[PDB]
């Protein structure tokens, strides 16, 4: 199981220092890179 | 009838969550159903619409994982009848997960049952899957979530196998996905 | 107003001690004309033993009329047809005759990781039965245990059903008590009954 991207996803989904625009971009990056 | 994304599709970044909309009471002779979609009152156009008959129409919209966890509205207008949906902000309890070995009196059968008990969770949306040594196990059934006296849910999953496999296989794993879990993922393993 | 008809409870059918009953329900009756006449027919032969009553449904401010016909165990199992006539509306119910396969019953003891805590779960596994109508209840050497929940029957790839039941108790009770029993009622068992027992020690 790809625990890395899931954990990046999870961490990024709950990251307070990111705005909705930056959140969606980070998630899309994680989602597309893996 | 509108429907939420499957819980596993929502919690896994490697999956594609879909909000579904189904139209009931439609004839075979006038099947042209125009279905629109909105995300927080903003029209989107990337919806897949196929047809079926008993006639009902299944329109599928792809959505962002976070947009459901953040609880945006998802409405499908039909022509007009309008149904919305979103994720309820409710109580969240993470599941306790136990594996029960087969009952002793079953070990003299051809088949044995491996039981996963997942309990004490909120809300009732959960995903339970099986693996052995990392390979996918497909021969299993699960119960629907049941409300427990304390207000939580429990579920049983039964992995059915030949007794040869039970005795010769190193390990089996119950894989749970729920929003109460860190990373939305937990794996319990038995040998 | 519409009408619905309901089969008796499986536990009432299997236990001779209990009276099974067919039930006819007329929903959305009007307050203006509360006159609902309901007659019963066992194999097109009229019976006159049903008790009828009216219910106010506070959920949505509607009225409900429900007719309950007490039937004999043999007639239901032999596939006799039961029909209620409401005035005309007719509804018919009869036992679904099909494959009959007796369940196997197992009691799974609490998982080891749960014995460290102060409550434990006892699990009853019931598999490979047809039809899906079944009764599972727990006892403590005969005495009724009530802190338990069943699941709905699930259709296996076998074509048969399986069902689980979870009895909850404190770990202390699980050690102090002599034994516990999963009691199963199904039409495929001898005498419609089977008792599996487990003991901690
Ligand atoms: C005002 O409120 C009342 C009450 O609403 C009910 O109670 C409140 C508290 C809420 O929880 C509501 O959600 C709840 O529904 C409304 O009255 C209801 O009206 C609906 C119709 O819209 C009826 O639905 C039917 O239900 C039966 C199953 O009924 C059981 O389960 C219901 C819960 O879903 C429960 O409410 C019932 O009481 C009943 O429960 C059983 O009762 C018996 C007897 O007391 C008991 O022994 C059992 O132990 C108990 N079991 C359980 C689990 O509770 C369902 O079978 C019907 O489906 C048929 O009919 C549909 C058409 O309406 C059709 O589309 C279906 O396909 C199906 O058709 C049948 O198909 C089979 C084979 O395929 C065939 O053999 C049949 O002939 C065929 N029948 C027909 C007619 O074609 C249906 O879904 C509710 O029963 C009823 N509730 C009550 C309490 O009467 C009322 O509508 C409200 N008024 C307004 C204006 O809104």
């Amino acid at each position: 199981f790809n625990m890395q991207c899931q954990r990046r996803f999870y961490e990024a989904l709950h990251d307070p220092n990111l705005n909705e625009e930056q959140r969606n971009a980070k998630i899309k990056s994680i989602r597309d890179d893996c | 009838f509108i429907f939420p994304p499957n819980i596993k599709d929502v919690l896994m970044i490697s999956l594609t969550p879909k909000v579904t909309c189904v139209v009931v009471d439609v004839s075979e002779d006038d099947p042209d159903v125009q279905i629109s979609w909105f995300v927080n009152n903003v029209e989107v156009h990337t919806a897949q619409t196929q047809t079926h008959r008993e006639i009902r129409v299944v329109s599928t919209l792809t959505i962002l994982h976070q947009d459901w966890m953040s609880g945006k509205e998802f409405k499908c207008k039909v022509n007009p009848i309008e149904r919305t949906i979103s994720k309820i902000k409710g109580l969240v309890r993470a599941p306790q997960v136990y594996i029960l070995p087969p009952p002793a009196e079953q070990l003299s059968r051809k088949d044995v049952s491996l039981t996963c008990l997942v309990k004490g969770f909120n809300p009732g949306d959960i995903s339970v899957e099986w693996t052995s040594n990392g390979h996918t196990e497909e021969n299993y059934k699960d119960t629907a979530p049941v409300l427990d006296s304390d207000g939580s849910y429990f579920i049983y999953s039964r992995l059915n196998m030949k007794t040869s496999k039970w005795e010769k296989t190193d390990s089996f794993s119950c894989n749970v996905r729920h929003e109460g879990l860190k990373n939305y993922y937990l794996k319990k393993t038995i040998s």
